[PDB]
């Protein structure tokens, strides 16, 4: 997709964004995160040649805090994006009418059908 | 330990210059570790001039 | 090469790249080109051997030849129709000029000669940031320009550069070239999607980016050039043996890893167009250069080398080197097999 | 089209193709970037007079003042290549053997 | 199904945390929970599958296998130790949370809804098998194997992505249910041909067909035990699983090109029963047996009968528990002799006197006795080839005169009549060694009493 | 005058026997054994095995089947009863169709 | 204890532990504040 | 025969001596530059008059 | 710790730390005769720090505690075994060879560092370029295939030719049969083994080779047998030693940066230890490599990154 | 030049030959004068007289397989009179192949030249005659 807002050139979030619901609490792909940032403090005490699992908590805390901070704004953004394609989608449905026409839908009472008994 | 391990030969395949050799390949030579080829020496440079007589 | 010298140098590439990122005006963007290779010049020389003097030798005329054939293609299109916006161009041979000079300054295979020899005799530091910065910086002109673009030109080099690729990286027994070779079938992929969706091949650009990071990061920390030392490295150092599997599988581009979110959504937004032969050869080829990894993979950790001792000498000191940021990008590029729909977060 | 457009293109892929062929001179080389750079100069300026488009008379000045730096550049490369080995051949550079 | 996977997530990371000489009770004992938790599953009823939210649901095309591949890790997971036992506790703790992550991602190759995901779960399947055998695979050439296998099952495995999202963009979305409801014949053109050339190409090299088997017999011969057994029974079961998925969709144009193949397993069954007769190194023979048997699955798969996919269904699972007891025997023997090698370790009936007694038990049911199920796969499948075309029964009885022919030889060259006086170190043998046997067979005649359970969806 | 190697000549028949006879099939620890005598006798045979048996010796009509058996007794009593031919062909209604015609 | 000439660290400082959890609380707080003024926007705006 | 040496001479020996081949080819050159520069030539020439670019 | 280039940045200099009390003197000789005896005489009487005899163990010395660890984690030299028969197959004299040639320059390094950490100047005994001049002496004797001294030189082509020399060179010359005679009164039985030729070759090379390639670089006090043992003359001619030969007298001050940044973190410098060529005599195969590892890091004092070791320390591992 | 691959296509299929041969000679030959040309700037013959003699040979050797290839093609659809099986290109790429290994008067090379070549010029002319889009839609 190209702008479609591509007048503000790097709002990250307009108020456009402010319509839909934000990423919950304990949404999965948040968690995901959050396991994601205690892996990573988990290798750093790995490579240090410190004892994995110890002796180096407050980095683990932070590294869970700064992956879950980014992981957020990064959902809310991605929510935003598929919402205004979705709209935008719409908008173009309701638009042009004559192009998209409702495909007869007829029963399969007289829908015929090749069969090519197998055996 | 009764596992059988990788060895000379293959240590010896796994290096060189290049890993498949060819009629042409024997020019090709490995790295230096240092990375410098430090010798050669230029004098030829030299060069000469008479401040003469008159 | 005092610090606050490289500082200064460095903040240089920055400002080059922010230049070409920034304008609408194209002399701006041959100025932020230019810019960028003065200052990535002295990146190299770090050391003091004659083949780093070779190198730079061989990039800067490369690199300046390409520019000054960009600059012809600039003025051609002034000679046609003249405005100074990055847009879709006003000339077929233009057009076709300056697709040919961003395919020499970033690397395509009639034009990668310079690429291997650049990066052999170069320190890792010098070899990281110019595979980073410049094969970043002209993707940026690639997806402005890309409305008039031929697809024979972009599609014949994108092909040609993968298969190339592939087919120099199975013989090298040093660590720059496979790296280099792994490089130019990277640019082919990433130059292969641009006129179908191009947040493909920035995204790509996103991940590659972070999986060199990562490759150059566990280079930085152990001074390796051949594979004999990445064994030496498996006796002296473990976690690295399990980091360099994980990160050259996912430089092979397996599911479960984090290294097939670039293919395979490439492939879906490809294939949803009626080119279906093309995505299955690029794809087989993708196949071809990932036994150079198994070979090296092999050499370092799933086989065990024997080992020169006065390693016993240094198993009383650690691994007391820097890391860039290792763990971050390391997970970053690892485990980010179920985020596919941060697709979107591009635009 | 203007006449002249023909021979100083013609100039310029003259000038391209001895950058691409030479002998043995890097310094033919840098001195062929140099007129490469002569060629893009006069074909861009007598664009801007044709057109006269005078607020953008930039190209000229800066495109040239950019591309001499950028053959500066080289020349003290050439000087570190001269100073390394004996002369500036092509050979003697088959060294760093792909 | 989730409360299938997220157990086995919340068992890996207790055995990096188990200490030592606790990591083996507390990883079988756990994966002994979810045999029975696995065993909670079986309830597809009638007319439908038993469905989950968009991921998950079960079928008895997948609820048996699930049920086989949770029943054979902690089976698989005792045949692994002793021949690691001196190495590293890290790397013994590596070694098994890496057969749990490959546990994991066969239970979600199994459980699969789209096959976009059930691709996915494919080649996450192929991955750490690669590092296991390659690794522990204690011969020269294990470098070998695991290249042969890693490339043979991506380099087929691959344009079979192509073609799913070319069924994705144009079918719409890629559930199992909606593929039955959506689907439509596409008729005798080319390019129908070439991506049912495609998908069924991939699934052939992971069978493997005859043309490309020699992926199989140093991949068996050059592994671990642990990854000799999922290779073989999990690895090659799942191939035929994925085949049976794929083939809903499709039909009119595999009575024009499944005439190859079918000729080619036929040809190919018949030479490769010949082949395991007359080699050396014991351990390869079971791998041609394996051949050979999944090449008569092919057969079935691709003749279209309900006799024929109830018969397939259940050969895959007696040839998966035969094949992988039969592995544990042939480890059990290089334990003794340290040999691979067939001529050399003889004897075994005096010494061990019912160590024998489950290597007959074994070649027995790989012999197709009657009571065992590898027979009743047989027979299905020879009812429906003769439906088929009438004279291939030919080429079926042969190969079953052949199967029992090697299996019974494999049985009375090597353990029946005379020990070589100079091997003079074997010990009797372990209560862990025969207690993998009774975990072995009795659920097979337990299974053998009502088995009504195993066939396939067309009950 | 070359050797290429220096390691030395390892392993040894490292029985399991010869240190305690009585003792189960793994490793050297003579109560974890023991233990694993326990959870793999009382955890595969005892609670799984048997108990497994006895509930694939009965759980519900898996795929419908005795439901199947008295409806299809029920259906022929009543095809019976009221003197029509039990199964009818054309299951669907030979009324309720369109063929393409020429 | 063991050591010789010195331990270069290991007794850590404390600044850097603090700064860490002192920006890392701070995180967390904003990120709350964030969420508790999205949901207000939310349910002021539908 | 059959088996095992002819599926090995069919399917991996052909691919892996044509791999063999074409990298021994194509990484198997030596720094002389003007060669490159005149790859450069005649890539920009092919692209000139063979097949048309600008048309 | 904390030192690197920022800090150097957002610090004063590298510089100000001069002179004529940070040097490195360096007092070489033949064995049995250059010893702690002179060197520690001119360590009292100068004021000024020194190390003591560069051996087998001293990468054992210079972290943890100073234990000598045995010659499986610390070997696999068998120094003993050197001095009874130094003829063996199974590789005697190279190992031991390369060993002292690390250790030596490790030592070298450390010197090198507390140099430039401010001062106060070093002696040093032995140095690197010495182990070159030992390991061609024993190569004149007969005992190294010469294959394998290629690979000694290569080492030494590769690492030193970027590092800086001594300051200063003080030169013990002592003859055979008094060195004979100091060897037979210290009493090891061992040392008496050595062969005549031997340190004839020493004294050959090391008059020969060693001093002339000096070359007014490193700059000598070359005194005899019977003119030693006083540390009076000896500090007194280093006090005369005008400083302006050598590379020492231009640095200016930026390489004097990059050998304290690189000289710290010591793996930088132990990288072009090993090359490795694979060396019939040299390289242990892997299933030693394997159980000598485990057999170390199951070692209390050595079990990953001692300043967190748990029951040795340091009582903060944050609950 | 795309004019002229158009213009081997423009030959009804069908026959209307020495014109479908003149134009796989013409191809040939071109893209033997391109492998010449680039096997002449990568490698120095040293001198100039062997670098007519490589490219003769390459320009021969390429044009000698577009030139067999476009006789079997015409006498196969002569003969059988079938446009819609690309069998007929099947045996047209296997006889270049085979005189492939007569140019270069080895055997294996060969079999392999008429495996490969067979299979793909039959994958050219079956994904013609179906209609494969050349390189792009370039829409979407
Ligand atoms: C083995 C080759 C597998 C190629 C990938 C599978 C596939 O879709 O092939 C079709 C492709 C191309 O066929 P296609 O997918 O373009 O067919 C589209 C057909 N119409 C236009 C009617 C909708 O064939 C090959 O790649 C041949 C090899
Ligand atoms: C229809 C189905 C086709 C299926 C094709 C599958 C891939 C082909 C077989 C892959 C495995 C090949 C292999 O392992 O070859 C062994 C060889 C290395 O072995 P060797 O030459 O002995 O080297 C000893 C030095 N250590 O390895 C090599 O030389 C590797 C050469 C590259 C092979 C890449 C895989 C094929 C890609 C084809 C691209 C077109």
């Amino acid at each position: 997709m190209t702008g479609r807002q591509a007048r503000a050139p790097l709002q990250f979030l307009p108020d456009e964004a402010r319509s839909l619901p934000p990423p919950k609490l304990t949404d999965p792909r948040l968690a995901y995160i959050g396991f994601l940032g205690y892996c990573s403090g988990l290798i750093d005490n790995a490579i240090r040649r410190r004892p994995v699992l110890s002796a180096g908590l407050h980095r683990q805390f932070l590294y869970i805090t700064s992956f879950v901070f980014v992981g957020y704004y990064l959902l809310k953004r991605q929510d935003y994006m598929y919402a205004v394609r979705d709209h935008d989608m719409f908008s173009y449905i309701k638009s042009h009418p004559e192009d998209f026409p409702e495909k007869d839908k007829k029963t399969y009472r007289e829908v015929f059908e090749e069969f090519h008994p197998v055996r | 330990a009764r596992q059988w391990q990788p060895d000379v030969e293959w240590a010896e395949q796994y290096g060189g210059a290049v890993m498949y050799p060819t009629k042409e390949t024997a020019h090709w030579k490995p790295p230096p570790w240092n990375d410098v080829d430090p010798p050669k020496d230029t004098l030829v440079s030299n060069l000469t001039l008479n401040f003469g007589p008159q | 090469m005092n610090p606050i010298i490289l500082i200064i140098i460095l903040m240089t590439v920055m400002l080059g790249t922010i230049i070409v990122m920034i304008s609408t005006h194209w002399l701006l963007i041959w100025i932020g080109f230019e810019m960028n290779m003065l200052a990535i010049i002295p990146i190299m020389m770090k050391k003091h051997n004659p083949r780093a003097t070779e190198a730079s030798t061989k990039y800067f005329l490369t690199q300046s030849t390409a520019s000054m054939l960009l600059m012809m293609a600039i003025i051609i299109n002034l000679m046609f129709s003249g405005q100074w916006t990055v847009m879709k161009l006003f000339n077929p041979m233009a057009s076709m000029l300056m697709t040919m000079a961003l395919a020499m300054k970033l690397g395509m295979a009639p034009f990668h000669f310079w690429v291997p020899e650049v990066t052999q005799g170069i320190p890792l530091s010098s070899g990281l940031i110019l595979l980073t910065w410049q094969k970043l910086a002209p993707m940026s002109v690639l997806y402005q320009i890309l409305p008039s673009i031929n697809l024979d030109l972009i599609l014949t080099l994108s092909i040609l550069s993968i298969t190339i690729g592939g087919w120099g990286g199975l013989n090298q027994t040093q660590l720059r070239k496979i790296m280099a070779y792994s490089s130019i079938a990277h640019m082919g992929w990433m130059t292969a999607v641009l006129l179908y969706n191009p947040t493909m091949t920035l995204l790509n650009l996103i991940i590659y980016i972070i999986m060199t990071s990562t490759m150059f990061t566990l280079f930085m920390a152990n001074s390796t050039t051949t594979t004999l030392s990445l064994s030496h490295t498996w006796n002296k150092a473990p976690i690295m043996t399990i980091l360099v599997l994980i990160t050259l599988l996912s430089m092979g581009g397996l599911p479960p890893l984090s290294g097939f979110m670039p293919k395979w959504m490439i492939i879906q937004e490809m294939t949803k167009n009626d080119s279906i032969i093309l995505p299955t050869l690029m794809a087989i080829t993708a196949l071809l250069n990932l036994y150079f990894y198994m070979r090296l993979t092999y050499s370092t950790a799933l086989t065990m080398f024997p080992s020169t001792n006065n390693m016993k000498m240094k198993w009383q000191f650690p691994t007391t080197k820097r890391m860039t940021l290792l763990p971050t990008m390391t997970v970053l590029s690892t485990m980010l097999l179920p985020l596919t729909p941060i697709l979107s977060i591009l635009e | 089209m203007s006449l002249v457009y023909m021979n100083i293109m013609m100039a310029f892929t003259v000038s391209l193709t001895g950058l691409l062929m030479y002998r043995s001179h890097l310094m033919s080389s840098l001195l062929c970037l140099e007129g490469m750079m002569l060629s893009l100069f006069i074909l861009a300026t007598l664009m801007i007079l044709n057109s006269h488009f005078t607020l953008a008379s930039m190209m000229p000045i800066i495109l040239l003042v950019f591309a001499a730096c950028e053959a500066a550049l080289g020349l003290s490369l050439l000087v570190m290549v001269s100073n390394t080995y004996g002369t500036d051949y092509v050979q003697n550079l088959n060294l760093l053997q792909c | 199904m989730l409360k299938y996977i997220i157990p086995t997530m919340m068992l890996m990371p207790l055995t990096w945390l188990s200490k030592n000489s606790m990591i083996w009770i507390n990883t079988t004992l756990h994966s002994l929970l979810i045999s029975l938790t696995s065993l909670l599953l079986l309830n597809q009823f009638g007319d439908n599958s038993l469905n989950f939210s968009l991921t998950f649901f079960s079928d008895s095309l997948s609820t048996p296998l699930l049920i086989l591949t949770m029943w054979l890790l902690p089976l698989m997971l005792m045949a692994s130790q002793h021949h690691l036992s001196k190495e590293n506790l890290a790397r013994k703790k590596l070694f098994i949370s890496m057969l749990i992550l490959l546990q994991l991602f066969l239970i979600m190759t199994f459980t699969a809804t789209e096959l976009i995901f059930f691709y996915i779960m494919f080649e996450a399947t192929l991955v750490p098998t690669l590092i296991i055998i390659t690794r522990w695979g204690n011969q020269t050439e294990r470098l070998n194997a695991g290249l042969y296998f890693l490339f043979y099952t991506l380099a087929g495995s691959l344009p079979l992505l192509v073609a799913l999202i070319y069924i994705q963009n144009t079918m719409g979305s890629l559930n199992f249910l909606i593929l039955q409801y959506w689907v439509q014949p596409m008729p005798n053109s080319w390019s129908n041909t070439f991506m049912w050339l495609a998908c069924m190409m991939a699934f052939m090299v992971k069978m493997p067909l005859y043309g490309l088997h020699l992926w199989l017999p140093k991949a068996h011969v050059e592994a671990p035990i642990a990854g000799s057994m999922v290779l073989a029974a999990i690895l090659l079961k799942l191939g035929g699983y994925g085949m049976m998925r794929i083939t809903l969709l499709l039909n009119p144009i595999t009575d024009f090109m499944a005439y190859p193949f079918i000729m080619l397993s036929l040809w190919g069954m018949i030479m490769t029963s010949s082949i395991c007769l007359r080699q050396t190194d014991l351990k390869s023979l079971i791998a041609y047996s394996s051949v050979s048997h999944m090449a008569l699955v092919i057969v079935a798969i691709l003749i279209q009968t309900p006799w024929s996919y109830m018969g397939a269904t259940a050969l895959m699972i007696a040839h998966g528990l035969t094949s992988s007891m039969l592995f544990c025997l042939a480890n059990s023997n290089y334990e003794r002799v340290h040999s691979r090698t067939m001529i050399l370790a003889r004897g075994l009936q005096t010494l061990l006197p019912l160590m024998a007694a489950w290597w007959l038990l074994a070649s027995l049911t790989n012999l197709a006795l009657p009571p065992s199920i590898n027979l009743i796969g047989e027979l299905f499948v020879v009812m429906s080839t003769f439906s088929w075309s009438n004279i291939t029964i030919i080429l079926m009885g042969l190969n079953m005169v052949i199967t029992a022919l090697y299996s019974l030889y494999m049985l009375i060259t090597t353990q029946r009549g005379k020990h070589t006086h100079h091997i003079n170190n074997i010990l009797p043998s372990f209560t862990r060694e025969n207690a993998l046997m009774s975990l072995h067979m009795l659920p097979l005649l337990l299974l053998s009493l009502n088995p009504k359970i195993i066939l396939g969806p067309l009950y | 005058p070359t050797l290429r190697w220096q390691e030395d000549p390892e392993p040894e028949d490292e029985n399991l026997y010869e240190k305690n006879p009585d003792s189960h099939g793994y490793d050297k620890d003579p109560a974890v054994d023991v233990w694993n005598m326990r959870v793999v006798f009382f955890f595969g045979f005892s609670i799984v095995l048997v108990l497994g048996s006895t509930f694939v010796a009965y759980l519900p009509d898996y795929r419908m089947q005795e439901w199947a058996r008295r409806e299809a007794e029920r259906l022929v009593k009543y095809r019976e009863a009221h003197g029509l031919p039990l199964m009818e062909s054309n299951c669907f209604d030979p009324s309720k169709i369109q063929l393409p015609e020429d | 204890k063991f050591y010789i000439q010195e331990p270069p660290h290991g007794s850590p400082n404390w600044l850097k532990v603090g700064l860490t959890l002192g920006t890392s609380a701070f995180l967390w707080i904003y990120l709350i504040k964030q969420h508790n003024e999205d949901v207000l926007e939310y349910k002021r705006r539908n | 025969l059959l088996d095992l040496i002819w599926l090995e001479t069919i399917l991996p020996k052909t691919i892996s001596l044509a791999q063999m081949k074409m990298s021994t080819t194509i990484t198997s050159q030596k720094g002389l530059i003007k060669l490159y520069f005149l790859s450069f030539l005649i890539t920009i020439l092919i692209s000139t008059t063979l097949l048309n670019f600008h048309e | 710790l904390q030192y690197g280039p920022l800090a150097y940045i957002l610090g004063e200099k590298t510089t100000k730390k001069m002179t004529e009390n940070s040097k490195l003197i360096t007092v070489d000789g033949n064995i049995c005769s250059g010893k702690s005896k002179l060197a520690k005489e001119v360590a009292e009487k100068l004021g000024l720090k020194h190390f003591p005899e560069a051996g087998i163990h001293y990468a054992d010395s210079t972290t943890g505690d100073g234990k000598p660890l045995p010659v499986r984690f610390s070997g696999n030299c068998s120094l003993e075994k050197f001095y009874d028969d130094p003829k063996s197959n199974d590789g005697n004299s190279y190992r031991l060879q390369a060993w002292l040639y690390a250790s030596r320059l490790l030592q070298y390094a450390d010197a090198l560092e507390h140099l430039l950490s401010t001062g106060q100047g070093v002696v040093l005994e032995r140095s690197i370029y010495s182990d070159f001049v030992f390991l061609e002496a024993m190569y004149r004797q007969g005992f190294i295939r010469k294959q394998c001294v290629d690979h000694y030189n290569q080492v030494k082509k590769v690492t030193v030719c970027e590092y800086l020399p001594p300051h200063v060179v003080i030169y013990v010359d002592v003859p055979v049969s008094e060195v004979q005679s100091r060897i037979q009164k210290k009493g090891n039985p061992h040392e008496m083994k050595i062969t005549s030729a031997y340190l004839q070759d020493i004294e050959n090379v090391y008059k020969g080779t060693f001093l002339p390639e000096m070359s007014e670089k490193c700059e000598v006090l070359q005194y005899s047998a019977w003119e030693a043992e006083d540390a009076e003359k000896v500090v007194e001619d280093i006090q005369y030693l005008k400083y302006d030969k050598g590379p020492w007298l231009d640095q200016d001050d930026r390489k004097l940066h990059n050998l304290r940044m690189l000289v710290q973190d010591k793996l930088e410098v132990l990288n072009y230890t090993s090359i490795p060529v694979f060396l019939p005599e040299v390289t242990i195969g892997a299933h030693q490599s394997d159980r000598v590892f485990q057999e170390f890091t199951e070692l209390p004092g050595r079990k990953y990154r001692a300043g967190y070791n748990e029951d040795v320390g340091d009582k903060w591992i944050w609950l | 030049a795309k004019t002229l691959l158009h213009q081997y296509w423009d030959i009804p299929e069908g026959t209307e030959c020495h014109r479908k041969t003149y134009a796989a000679t013409s191809i040939g030959g071109a893209s033997g004068l391109v492998v010449s040309a680039y096997s002449v700037a990568l490698k120095t013959p040293t001198s100039f007289l062997e670098g007519v003699a490589r490219t003769g040979r390459y320009t021969f050797t390429a044009a000698a397989i577009g030139a067999i290839f476009g006789l079997t093609s015409c006498i196969s659809a002569q003969v059988r009179e079938k446009p819609d099986d690309p069998l007929n290109y099947l045996i047209g790429g296997c006889a270049g192949g085979l005189t492939l290994g007569a140019r270069t008067r080895s055997y294996g090379i060969g079999a392999a030249a008429c495996a490969y070549m067979g299979l793909t010029a039959a994958l050219v002319k079956m994904g013609q005659l179906e209609g494969w889009k050349v390189f792009a839609e370039p829409k979407v």
